[PDB]
């Protein structure tokens, strides 16, 4: 995130950290104890045996006794398009349940179809690149964002900060956009760099997939 | 476009 | 524009602003009182309908009486390929006809298959992104720049500017590129971020299309 | 190169420079006194007819009465996928054989399928731009990096330098990466912009390709 | 290239 | 990813 602040320490219960080594390089939303939600291009071309399912984090390079680690054991993907990016979602099933807690606790979605118009204000977070200065961010960073059509697919929901070069960045990819509560987004695409102050940024949809997520979460 |  | 200066207030009358709130994303030429030429790839994904083409403005952030607003009524293209970006042109034609005056007038187009050659000097302009520090620029910027084969296909004009880091950024596509009084290309692409020091800048170019654009302007 | 240090003066006699007016575009290794070797994409599109090859530069912006320069005679490639980025690699036979000396040596190259793991510490070299800020670099540059799988595809060697933003850039295309004293890698590909602090960067991997390159060389 |  |  760009031009964000820090969040209060475990204010996003639901929000994930997928790492590789111990290096974040995708976020994730928890949708249920055993299942997580993030964007398909993350786990794309990745080991994903070698993935790590971080919850209940806030500081990364801190040693956190809030934290639980899961691996994942089945993807489930929905029509990805690597080439157009479209349906850039995917649900991971962890190798376990996790503790429902003050730190970790499950995401609230919107109803099958609902779609949101340009002026809804919506709170983007994640861990991914700051600039170009500062790499990936040690705490996590939450921004407001706009939602806005225009310069826009009708596949995705975009966001701008008007007035201030701000956005999502490269490792934000997997996080969510909050909308009056709600997830509606996830993280998918920037176009002419990060923060460009020109070009929305690019979420998937959840609004649409809703009926899809049930039928695999519940 | 740029995946992020 | 990267590394440029401000334009004298209506230095370039052809200049066209294109707008979808009261948001710039490209520019275009006035080529004839109801038709302005650009960029295939600024209307490819927009909603064309909700597009607004502004003349005779200098600074966008000002209210100015100058200013001439159409809507567009139809679209000319020839053979616009997005993947190899090739035919990166496009005319629209307005809901009406500009009023010339000292403030709106139409550019000079070149002869039909006439070819610049290494070290023409042109100027380029636009409203587009200034560096990644600053969005998009309010007031219209110009830049002397250098024509240069080598790191070009002969399907495009290309540009340098030899010794410090400048060029035309995102925003910028769809304005004239102007060499010896003429309108010689359209700003189209470019490589390896704006002002890359190491590639120049790509422009349709105007000279292979002029056949074309009479046989719909007269 | 970006974010590394001036070599010291003739350090990497392999090293060459790819030049299309006296403005370097791509590196190279000496792997014979008249071949040379590269990245495919630094001649795909681009006048190979009009190519220079610099043999012992240091500062590409003095007079150095230690370089000898050559033109290319043919080419040799491999399969080359421009899509896909695989395969990006190319021998250059030079006009002529360079007069071996304590400026212009051949390089040393692995056996065949040689692999490096996680953790091998080897040094990049280039002429590439400095960052976003800085065009090309007038002195050579070596960088310290660590080859990383993770992020990286089985049909490259990538890079790594942990807890700075450093990395090749454009321009760096065609370098050796030498591990070991051997040339491991040819810088091909960046992703998220060229020192992401995330992406590490990628190379043609040269252990795989030493019977094709034998062939051809001896 | 990026379509400007 | 942009080749260099």
């Amino acid at each position: 995130i760009v031009g964000g602040r820090r969040a209060r320490p475990h204010a996003w219960p639901f929000m994930v950290s997928l790492q590789l080594r111990g290096g974040h390089f995708c976020g994730a939303t928890l949708i249920a104890p055993n299942f997580v939600m993030s964007a398909a291009h993350c786990v794309a071309n990745v080991n994903v045996r070698a993935v790590r399912v971080v919850l209940g984090a806030h500081n990364l390079s801190r040693r956190e006794p809030t934290r639980q680690v899961f691996a994942v054991q089945r993807i489930f993907e929905d029509g990805y398009d690597p080439v157009n990016l479209l349906n850039d979602i995917v649900i991971l099933q962890l190798n376990g349940s996790a503790t429902i807690n003050a730190n970790v606790q499950v995401a609230q979605l919107p109803a099958q179809g609902r779609r949101l118009g340009n002026g809804v204000q919506c709170l983007a977070m994640g861990w991914g690149l700051l600039g170009r200065n500062r790499g990936i961010a040690s705490v996590l960073q939450e921004l407001n964002v706009t939602v806005v059509t225009s310069l826009c697919r009708r596949s995705n929901v975009c966001t701008l900060v008007r007035g201030r070069q701000a956005g999502v960045c490269f490792g934000d990819s997997g996080s969510p956009l909050v909308c009056n509560g709600l997830i509606h987004g996830i993280a998918s695409f920037v176009r002419g760099g990060c923060a460009s102050g020109l070009y929305p940024d690019a979420f998937a949809p959840v609004a649409q997939f809703v009926n899809w997520i049930d039928s695999i979460i519940q | 476009a740029a995946p992020a």
